[PDB]
DNA sequence: CCCCGGGGCCCCCCCGGC
DNA sequence: TTTTTTCGGGGGGGCCCCGGGG
């Protein structure tokens, strides 16, 4: 722990205030109109990995409070035990006391909820609407499933979308800029096709991009260092994979798709999947060739997930798009 | 000073005489007769039999379904004839520490409250332990507690129990009488309920009681809360009410094994009329009654009922080959389920594959009798041979190159030749010949007989060992005990 | 700010049996039984967000008044309730002698008593019968089937149903007069929708839009509150065009930030309980959607999966 | 504070008479009269009852109006009587339809006062008529040979039987490690006249009695110097410790025939 | 060995300290000064704050160079100094950007020596002045009657209500089988001084209290003779030990009342 | 120096969906 | 017309042994 510039670029960019939280407009004007107004409820949300909430509300946190909220706060999360008798004594004692330095309320932070039991989820119920007049809750969850119906009765819900592609952006131009980095507008459109709505997904890729630079003072990040340091496949790549699969005879796209895997070691499961993006767009004339390919494509896709024979499959997914095209004429 | 304004209707009208107890008269003339007679039994030592078979038995199993006067027929049989009640109840703990130091300590002495109060056996005890099912101890709990009481109490002991036919109280099979009490008929009950409807001040039809009967289930608590209730704001019970009222009341009580199984294989449910009465969410509750019998009892049922929801052209065959297939899914999924992931979420799945579509597919009438699983018994058996035959091979194992299973295909087919047949053709000479064999192997004779208990088919030995000649086995026992044997596992 | 406001839903839960909206006959007659007496036991069961604890607490409170404190005995999920407290502390209340009016008894409140033990409900039988003379037991519960039979017997079942449109309008009206609320009828609506029948929804759904944007109408209630997403999943289910399938199952659930394993789950009870399809081809659809939770379970959870088992479903359906 | 005001001389002496029948019952019914204090309790096992009276001349201050049922948990009672002091002023308040009784420790050298309140409970018990019985045989022997012989018995049965004749008395005891006998006499010494054992019979009599239930009796010998035995034909025996003003009876029933 | 070498007097004092709040809070860190050691620890319940500021007069040697943070747990802490005699020594050893401390036991008599290092916990701890608030009352009494009242009052109830009025000090306790109080007032002795209640009133005050946190705040009546408690309305509570040369504080934080 | 209260582990028994 | 597998959590019974009191 020498400083913040020992620390990864997932976490030495986590927004601080409110204020450096992007993509989440509507979520952060609510909470902070209902801090302004001191019209907190119980809080429940819900989102997929890297989208802000774990941040929002540490951000939300240190602005009710000041810079001594980690005492003011009861935070547990799935590295806690959160039993039922967790529930019953700490939680209990927590809402039913007093705060020791400041005069305020009291904010407990079920991070990661999901993954408690049923029979605790169902002893904070009364415990939340019991003691509602000085304390509050907040529930970060990304599976809903796993929440019981009571407790997503009792708070509000906001919902985290996956980063919209300005926002990734803008923080994108804020990590450049502090940085002194150069990233090409090809590189940042590769970037946030294959961030999937995750800031830490790109801030990753965007370290590992300067480790690749040689010196990163004046080298810029192109498209070629982005699929270099991810590995990933070259979009002129899965065209002619497609392509030789669509208008060649067997040998020629045999021949094709392992070159273009050998060229730079490409992965199957990656090429799969951007030729399934690929088809997306296509407009077939008849149901069962997007029938036959959807189903075909994920049978592979969960036999690869277990290994085996990649060759087998791959001269599988040629021969399934194929058959699959064949029912176009 | 309890203003009987205040008392709730089911204590109010309460029955007072044993003769009130509306049903199940057998059953408490059989209780009375079981009771006062238990003093002739004593002077008897329990030895002599009875008329009904009553006088050997030293306690009472008092049972039935919910509701129905068991507790009352035991408390007015015991004041009746002149007992003082020691009563113990789930409140009270009945562990095995504290029935030693409890009632244990009370079942061979007087009633100081029955001698200050004032009959020969007014002085004297009947211990009545009420919620016996309600014990919640396995190896803690002392029910074998219980029932070392009962074989050994010098007083009447009365237990009161719901279900009888669970695996707890197995100690209790034959160390006590069973009486049966059953659930009560309307035509007794609408007396009583004719007489409270005249008491309170509301009307009810002669009709409606049969229907409000069937809507608890016969429990007669049960009727009297309705009425209770439902006498609150609506002082008419009509038919023109009785719908909402059952409907609102509807006992839902969860089926067993058997009427799982009964119910399931059913081709009404499953008809484009009955499918609506009885939906899927219905079917899939259903199998979470019993979720660990349910998928076995179907597995087992599904090749004995006459299908009606066969498609055209589709034959009893194949669609009993569908619903195999879809068995083995759901044990596919039953093992996903219980493995080191705890997928417990599948289970509603399971439901579906095991239970519920190969039912679908097979449903109709019964073509006989429900049985109940066979594959426990097979996996235990399956469980012991495989001990067996790994105590055998690891007795071997200095001798032989194979595994168990090679053992069991290979080895035992010959082991026989050398072990058996000697005696068949030869006679008691060949009983050095197969000592020897033994020796060689560090078999013994407990692995011998575990060795011939293996062979299926036409090497079955049971009928070909029970012909053996006796001398000659007696014979080859005695010499192997006099003689002194190797060991291959010195355990230390 | 430090000092937080009380929410609606506290600031306005009915302390009175007449302010409670919904389930008249049920209301009605515990406004009988607290103006008479001779309360019996109870089990009162029903979805989340109707009035349940609420209408408990009204009527002991109604029944009892100054001994309310004395009188009432009120245990939860959140307090412990094993054997031991059961046959302890319950029976010395229940044993505890209290002078209370002519037609009162004392009150044990078992609230969420569906999480309870077989054991501590076998042991809480015989106090609620020899004991009839001074308490009596009010159960709250969510699933009625978890309650053990001998238990049901000795109460009246109360089986509250979901509310109404008309009830949840009335309360929410209420309460914005009471507040002074900007509304349209669209808001109100739309409101109401997304509440699905659970008034501590509505309450909360009406005050974090008028807290966030002022007027209550359709745009601002939809801005924050989202359609339910079973709803989005059955018309997905539904749909005639493969291609419509799985542009729902694009536009409207993937890229909204909802989990795999969240669709698939929701498929599988929407296709439960789809009574406009057969009941056998709502089997093979359970069967095509267990697969694919189950392939989604092991790990391999993407978009491919989810359209392979729509286009099964659609083939299925065809 | 009206109705029930009894001030003991030591708050001691509470403690030791409810420890003496701590461990026979559970919960117990204190009739407080205009004459004094009546307890009456019986055991679990509903063949052990226990008698006690206290007189007013224990009572260093004693005013009560009008008699008044009191039902304790003596679980509870011990609880609050642990909680004050040995050299300290006890005090018993009882008001007007008693819900809960009030204990106040009070002291003269510290001007420290402890109010406690114990919540009654409503015990359904009748008082059952302690009839008058002219036991057959009388038997009075200091406290410590009684507690030494049924301690020195314990370890060899469960059940002990009593038999008593001419200026004899027997405990035999037949368990599991073998059968055990005592034999008393009577004998006068003017050295000790309080250990003097003295036995007044009429015919003799024979009754089996529980080992535990005479340990659980005994538990209670510290409050008095001697025992009170007195047996008769099918009647429990009468296990009497006298204390200052009153009484503390046990009435073990006998085992049957 | 450089920074931090402190000698005690006997090791039966530090374990003593350890022992009044080992069983509070779970992670400790002190902050030893060239003036004496100082830590404050929170419970996980954040409801108990445990403040120990021993002193230099304390120790028969104490070097500390700079300023030295030391995070430790207290169940290992308690583990390791139950490794020593009642009749040794303990000194305890830190260095240069401390990764353990080390504690060594010595007995010159027997001529002893044994050594024990703790691995130190990155504790990024914001050790927060105690704010000595205008407290509306204070009053010292005998820690053994304190200890007394609060276990007698645990029993009844899992609450206890302290009411501080006009030389008037109330310890009221409500629970299931009954009710209990406790009045007691200033008392000033000569005879016997080490024993006394004495009250410093400008505001009466009324506030609840745990059970379960007052029982553990008594557990360091063993390291004092009297206890001085500070009340404040809707303010933490201080229960002061004065030890020989430091004290113990505990800070209590009100229930609230609603 | 010996007995009793009550904290702390150890062992076992049963559930698991909406 | 009768009776099985595994982790993790929770509950409930059983001691064990330190501490404190007498
Ligand atoms: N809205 C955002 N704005 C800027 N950075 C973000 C944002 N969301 C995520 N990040 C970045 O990704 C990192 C992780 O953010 P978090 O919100 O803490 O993750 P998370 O949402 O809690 O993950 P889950 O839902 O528990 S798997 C932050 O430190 C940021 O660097
Ligand atoms: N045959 C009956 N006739 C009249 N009332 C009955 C009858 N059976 C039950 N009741 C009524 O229901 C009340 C309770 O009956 P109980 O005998 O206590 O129940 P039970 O038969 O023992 O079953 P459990 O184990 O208690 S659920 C009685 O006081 C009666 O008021
Ligand atoms: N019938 C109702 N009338 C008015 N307000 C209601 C009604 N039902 C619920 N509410 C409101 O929602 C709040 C919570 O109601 P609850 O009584 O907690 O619902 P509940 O059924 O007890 O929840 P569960 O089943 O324990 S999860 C109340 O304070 C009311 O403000
Ligand atoms: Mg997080
Ligand atoms: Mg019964
Ligand atoms: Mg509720």
């Amino acid at each position: 722990k020498r400083s913040k510039e020992n620390l990864p670029w997932v976490e030495k960019y986590r927004p601080e205030t409110l204020d450096e939280v992007y993509g989440q407009n509507e979520v952060i004007t609510t909470v902070r109109k209902f801090v302004d107004e001191g019209k907190l409820p119980h809080l429940l949300f819900y989102g997929p990995p890297g989208t802000g909430k774990t941040s929002t509300i540490v951000a939300l946190a240190r602005e009710i409070y000041g810079k001594n909220y980690s005492n003011m706060v009861l935070e547990l999360n799935a590295s806690d035990d959160r039993g039922i008798d967790v529930v019953r004594n700490q939680i209990k004692d927590f809402a039913s006391t007093r705060q020791i330095f400041s005069k305020g309320f009291k904010l407990i932070i079920l991070d990661e909820a999901d993954a408690m039991t049923n029979a605790a989820q169902n002893a904070l119920r009364r415990v939340i609407e019991r003691y509602t007049k000085n304390t509050r809750f907040c529930v970060l969850a990304n599976y809903a499933h796993k929440l019981t119906p009571a407790l997503l009765s009792r708070c509000t819900r906001f919902r985290f979308q996956p980063l919209p592609q300005e926002a990734i952006e803008r923080r994108i131009a804020n990590v450049l800029v502090h940085e002194k980095l150069k990233l090409s507008p090809n590189a940042e459109k590769a970037l946030i096709e294959l961030s999937n709505g995750d800031m830490r997904r790109v801030l990753n890729v965007l370290q590992s991009c300067k480790a690749t630079l040689d010196n990163p003072d004046e080298d810029e990040i192109s498209d070629d260092v982005i699929y270099e340091c991810c590995g990933a496949p070259r979009p002129s790549d899965l065209k002619a994979v497609l392509k030789s699969i669509l208008e060649d005879d067997w040998g020629t796209a045999h021949y094709t798709l392992n070159k273009v895997r050998s060229a730079k070691g490409l992965a199957l499961i990656d090429l799969i999947e951007g030729i399934v993006k690929i088809l997306e767009d296509y407009e077939l004339q008849n149901e069962e060739t997007r029938v036959h390919l959807l189903t075909k494509l994920a049978d592979i896709e969960y036999s690869i997930s277990k290994g085996g024979n990649d060759q087998i499959q791959g001269s599988a997914v040629i021969g399934a798009i194929k058959a699959s095209f064949e029912n176009e004429t | 000073v309890v203003r009987e304004e205040d008392k709730l209707w089911t204590v109010k009208y309460a029955p007072t005489n044993l003769q009130q107890v509306c049903g199940n008269k057998g059953s408490v003339m059989k209780l009375k007769n079981w009771l006062a007679n238990w003093e002739n039994s004593k002077k008897n030592s329990f030895k002599h039999a009875g008329k009904d078979g009553s006088g050997v038995f030293r306690a009472a199993m008092l049972y039935g379904p919910p509701g129905i006067g068991k507790t009352t027929a035991a408390h007015l049989v015991a004041q009746e004839l002149g007992y003082d009640i020691l009563e113990q109840n789930a409140s009270d703990v009945r562990s095995k520490t504290l029935l030693n130091a409890g009632v244990k300590n009370a079942l061979d002495n007087m009633s100081v409250v029955g001698y200050f109060k004032h009959n020969l056996n007014g002085k004297h005890f009947v211990i009545i332990m009420d919620e016996v099912d309600g014990m919640s101890g396995g190896d803690r709990g002392g029910v074998g507690q219980l029932a070392q009481f009962c074989r050994k109490t010098s007083t009447p002991l009365i237990l009161i129990c719901n279900e009888r036919n669970l695996p707890k109280m197995r100690p209790f099979d034959r160390v006590c009488l069973d009486i049966q009490f059953r659930r009560p008929d309307a035509n007794s009950i609408k007396s009583r309920l004719m007489t409270i409807a005249i008491r309170e001040k509301f009307k009810l039809d002669p009709n409606v009681i049969d229907r409000l009967i069937q809507t608890t289930r016969g429990d007669i608590r049960q009727v009297i809360n309705l009425l209770s209730t439902i006498s609150t704001t609506t002082k008419t019970i009509n038919h023109e009410n009785i719908n909402e009222i059952s409907k609102a009341w509807e006992k839902n009580i969860a089926l067993k094994p058997f009427d799982i199984a009964h119910k399931m294989l059913d081709g009404q449910i499953y008809s484009d009329i009955g499918s609506r009465n009885f939906t899927l969410n219905d079917k899939i509750a259903l199998y979470f009654d019993d979720f660990d019998f349910t998928p076995l009892m179907i597995q087992e049922n599904y090749l004995s009922t006459r299908p009606s929801v066969l498609k055209p052209g589709q034959s009893h065959l194949e669609a009993v080959a569908e619903a195999a297939n879809c068995i083995s899914l759901g044990d596919i999924v039953e093992k996903k389920i219980r493995s080191s992931e705890q997928l417990w979420s599948l289970l509603p799945l399971h439901a579906v594959l095991s239970s519920v579509y190969p039912a679908s597919k097979v449903a109709g009438h019964m073509a006989g009798r429900i049985n109940f699983t066979a594959w426990l018994g097979q996996n235990s058996k399956s469980a012991k041979y495989y001990r067996l035959l790994q105590e055998i091979h690891y007795h071997t194992r200095l001798g032989t190159s194979t595994d168990k299973i090679g053992l069991r295909l290979d080895y035992l087919p010959t082991f026989r030749k050398r072990l058996l047949d000697p005696f068949l053709k030869q006679g008691a000479d060949a009983i050095s010949s197969v000592i020897e064999v033994m020796d060689d192997y560090y078999l013994t004779k407990e692995d011998w007989d575990s060795i011939m208990e293996f062979f299926v088919g036409p090497d079955v030995t049971t009928a070909i060992i029970k012909k053996i000649p006796a001398t000659v086995k007696s014979g080859f026992t005695r010499k192997y005990n006099s003689m002194t044997h190797p060991v291959a596992i010195y355990r230390t | 700010t430090l000092s937080l406001q009380l929410p609606w839903v506290e600031k306005y839960r009915p302390q009175v049996l007449s302010d409670i909206v919904g389930n008249k006959e049920t209301i009605d007659r515990l406004q009988q039984i607290a103006k008479d007496g001779n309360m019996p036991h109870m089990i009162i069961s029903g979805m989340p967000g109707i009035g349940k604890t609420t209408s408990v607490h009204c009527l002991a409170h109604e029944l009892l008044g100054r001994s309310y404190a004395d009188g009432v005995l009120e245990l939860n999920a959140s307090d412990d309730r094993g054997i031991d407290v059961v046959r302890n502390q319950i029976k010395h209340f229940a044993q505890k002698k209290l002078h209370l009016p002519p037609g009162k008894h004392k009150i044990v409140i078992l609230d969420e008593a569906d999480s309870m033990t077989a054991g501590a409900q076998q042991a809480l039988r015989r106090t609620m019968e020899l004991y009839s003379n001074s308490t009596r037991f009010a159960f709250a519960c969510n699933q009625s089937n978890k309650i053990i039979e001998p238990l049901q017997s000795r109460c009246a079942i109360l089986r509250y149903s979901k509310l109404s449109d008309e009830d949840v309008l009335k309360r929410l009206l209420q309460i914005i007069k009471l507040e002074d609320v900007k509304y349209t009828n669209d808001g109100l609506e739309a409101i109401i929708f997304t509440a699905e029948g659970d008034m501590r929804q509505a309450i909360n759904n009406l005050q974090s839009t008028v807290a966030g944007h002022g007027l209550v109408n359709a745009d601002n209630v939809f801005k924050i509150v989202d359609s339910p997403h079973p709803l989005i999943v059955k018309k997905m289910l539904l749909a005639s065009n493969l291609e419509d399938s799985i542009q729902i199952l694009r536009t409207d659930l993937w890229k909204k930030g909802y989990s795999s394993i969240d669709i698939v789950t929701t498929s599988f009870r929407v296709t439960k309980n789809l009574a406009q399809v057969k009941e056998s081809v709502r089997l093979e659809m359970i069967k095509e959607i267990g697969l694919t939770h189950m392939r989604i379970l092991e790990g391999v959870g993407t978009y491919l999966q989810l359209a392979s088992m729509l286009a099964k479903i659609h083939k299925l359906n065809n | 504070a009206s109705m029930l005001e009894a001030k003991f001389e030591e708050a001691s002496l509470f403690k030791r008479i409810i420890d003496g029948f701590k461990d026979c019952v559970q919960l117990v019914n204190f009739q407080c009269k205009e004459d004094g204090i009546i307890a009456q309790a019986v055991d679990d096992s509903r063949v052990l009852l226990v008698s006690l009276e206290i007189g007013v001349e224990a009572f260093q201050e004693y005013r009560c109006d009008h008699p008044v049922t009191l039902g304790m948990d003596l679980t509870s009672l011990s609880k609050i009587l642990r909680c004050g002091n040995n050299t300290d002023t006890l005090t018993l308040i009882a008001d007007n339809t008693p819900d809960s009784i009030i204990l106040l420790f009070e002291d003269t050298k510290k001007d420290r006062i402890a109010e406690y309140s114990l919540k009654l409970m409503d015990i359904d018990a009748d008082f059952l008529k302690i009839e008058e019985l002219q036991y057959d045989s009388t038997l009075s022997l200091p406290s410590s040979e009684f507690s030494k012989i049924v301690r020195d018995l314990s370890q060899l049965s469960d059940s002990i039987n009593i038999m008593i004749t001419k200026e004899t008395i027997k405990f035999v005891a037949d368990g599991d490690i073998g059968s055990g006998s005592v034999i008393i006499k009577p004998f006068v010494d003017m050295e000790h006249p309080e250990t003097s054992i003295k036995l007044e019979m009429d015919q003799p009599v024979d009754l089996t009695f529980g080992a535990k239930y005479l340990l659980d009796i005994i538990k209670g010998s510290s409050l008095s110097d001697r025992v009170g035995i007195r047996l008769s034909s099918e009647a429990p025996a009468l296990f009497q410790f006298d204390l200052k003003s009153g009484f503390l009876q046990f009435f073990l029933a006998p085992k049957f025939n």
